[PDB]
């Protein structure tokens, strides 16, 4: 499963995670690459067990968005520690794999 | 043609602008969302300037709207200085365009990078895409 954020203090009490890698995929319901790229991370979600996964609807939330400078969608960004470690912008799902295998 | 087969488009009465403002998908969201009481139609496609753009071609009555309120609205839902186009398909709307542009400098800094153009050509099925720039309506 992916969580959805609601607001930016859910969002902040989700990076205080550890070192558990925090992913989350900033989408636009609107945006059909960003639509497109939903069960995507979901498979991955469920492939990798010891990573947190997260979505953030950027209208939603636009204070969280514009603060992590997201100007696309997708754009999932990676975190640990809480603090980002890498991100990928547009719909890529091997790209997106790549981030997670090799963050954990 | 420039003009999709599939759009609402009377020469008699009716003009049309095509737009790009990054993704099809933010540029339909945008003026159905605001305008579309006020359009006669609009369709998705891909534009060529006088490599394709992601465009919506949007249809519609002088009388009820102008170019100029149409634009206004353009340089409001996206960010220009980053891709960014406009596509006349009249000389005097080029003119027009380019017009609203210089008037629109100033308010992003005197950064805009949209192109203006006649439109090349236009196509619905030519069959980037991998993502949306943020569209909303800029205060």
């Amino acid at each position: 499963m992916v969580t959805q954020l609601k607001s930016a203090s859910e969002y902040d009490s989700a990076l205080a995670s550890g070192d558990k890698l925090v992913v989350v995929d900033f989408f636009a319901t609107w945006c059909g690459p960003s639509k497109m790229i939903a069960p995507m991370i979901e498979k991955f979600a469920e492939q990798y067990s010891d990573a947190a996964f997260y979505k953030l609807d950027v209208d939603e939330v636009s204070d969280v968005a514009q603060k992590a400078e997201v100007s696309s969608m997708p754009t999932l960004i990676f975190y640990k520690g809480g603090k980002e470690v890498t991100r990928v912008v547009g719909a890529n799902p091997a790209a997106i794999k790549q981030a997670i295998a090799s963050n954990v | 043609s420039l003009i999709s087969k599939t759009i609402k488009y009377d020469p008699a009465k009716d003009k049309l602008i095509t737009l790009a403002s990054g993704s099809f998908w933010g540029t339909e969201h945008m003026y159905r969302k605001y305008l579309n009481d006020r359009i006669v139609d609009s369709k998705v496609g891909y534009a060529n300037g006088e490599d394709f753009a992601e465009v919506l071609q949007v249809s519609y009555n002088p009388k009820v709207i102008t170019l100029r309120e149409l634009t206004d609205f353009f340089f409001r839902i996206h960010d220009p200085t980053t891709r960014s186009g406009l596509f006349a398909h009249s000389d005097a709307d080029l003119k027009e365009l380019a017009k609203i542009k210089e008037e629109w400098q100033p308010k992003w800094g005197n950064k805009i990078a949209t192109v203006i153009e006649p439109i090349k050509n236009f196509y619905d099925a030519e069959e980037q895409g991998y993502a949306c720039p943020t569209h909303y309506l800029r205060e």
